[PDB]
């Protein structure tokens, strides 16, 4: 339950580089030390609040505190590695092996992403009518 | 947040502006997740209650959450920021 | 911070350390089902 | 071997029975430390 959880920050800060470097034309080593700068907070963010709801019930009693002591441990020590790795281990890579059917996928994700955009455009005018939607939900 | 105050940008077009930018990221994250724990929800035979308990949840838990997030969390980002 | 972008080894060194010492460990600890979580009890017998 | 008897190891026997393990990693470990000082692949050696 921590192997699609662990590659977040460094899939982040991967996707970050090569956005850096795609949409400006900057060399790798040059890219990575620009993009390092912007998400830190991002990446020192997720893996907090990740792994701060699982301390908590590390104090809890009887034999149903002992079953979550052991995913508290596991989750809370993978998300603290994490970190570590996607900031110190993830910029040396970025900043040497990244270099400086497929086809019908990023248009594909480009008219999705445009589409969404115009979509989110078009809510943010009507916050009543999209408050009591929420609230039914709820 | 950030590129409202150290960018100076309006309310509205940072949120547009990062909800553009932060789409491929959140995708990819979800995916990563999702598809993750598929062998534990369609797993079957030599004690399959436990994965199937423990990954059914979060399969409709993280399709669900990202599947709203990104059409809910900015407009009571703009309306929080507005009224505190 | 931003200081292992210029010396690889470093970081590459770090990693394989921490790599050493989980599959180091990872043959030294016990395998079970589950971990102890049944309340212990004590038990009184006697006899007439 | 006679009919029905048994063997048993007991005192420093039993304790004994029951090195180079932990000096091998040992060195593994002192090279990549040295590595990450230097930055050579070879000057460690």
């Amino acid at each position: 339950l921590a192997i699609g959880l662990l590659v977040d920050d460094a899939i982040v800060v991967v996707e970050n580089v090569e956005r850096v470097m795609a949409e400006e034309g900057l060399p790798p080593k040059e890219a990575t030390r620009k993009s390092m700068g912007q998400i830190q907070g991002a990446l020192v963010g997720i893996a907090m609040v990740l792994s701060a709801v699982f301390v908590p019930m590390a104090f809890f009693g009887g034999s149903t505190g002992a079953i979550y002591r052991q995913f508290s441990i596991t989750i809370v020590s993978a998300m603290a590695l994490s970190v570590l790795v996607a900031l110190i281990l993830t910029p040396a890579l970025c900043a040497t092996m990244l270099k400086p059917f497929f086809g019908w996928f990023n248009r594909m994700f480009e008219k999705s992403t445009h589409h969404y955009t115009d979509s989110v455009g078009g809510i943010l005018r009507s916050t009543g009518r999209y408050l009591v939607l929420y609230l039914i939900i709820v | 947040k950030d590129l409202m105050d150290k960018e100076g940008k309006g309310l509205i077009e940072a949120t547009l502006d990062a909800v553009r930018m932060r789409l491929r990221p959140i995708l990819m994250t979800s995916l990563a997740f999702i598809l993750g724990v598929m062998p534990l929800v369609i797993s079957t035979g030599a004690g399959s209650g436990a994965q199937n308990a423990v990954g059914t949840g979060v399969m409709g838990g993280m399709v669900t959450a990202t599947v709203l997030a990104i059409f809910f969390v900015p407009v009571f980002f703009v309306v929080v920021r507005r009224r505190f | 911070p931003n200081f292992f972008i210029d010396r690889p080894i470093f970081a590459w060194v770090i990693a394989i350390i921490i790599m050493l010492a989980g599959g180091l460990a990872i043959l030294k600890l016990p395998v079970a089902q589950y971990p102890t979580i049944a309340p212990p009890a004590v038990t009184i017998s006697a006899s007439y | 071997l006679p009919t029905g008897v048994g063997y048993d190891w007991t005192g420093m026997s039993y304790q004994e029975r029951l090195a180079p393990s932990l000096y091998a990693i040992s060195l593994i470990v002192v090279f990549l430390c040295l590595a990450a000082l230097y930055e050579s692949w070879s000057i460690p050696f």
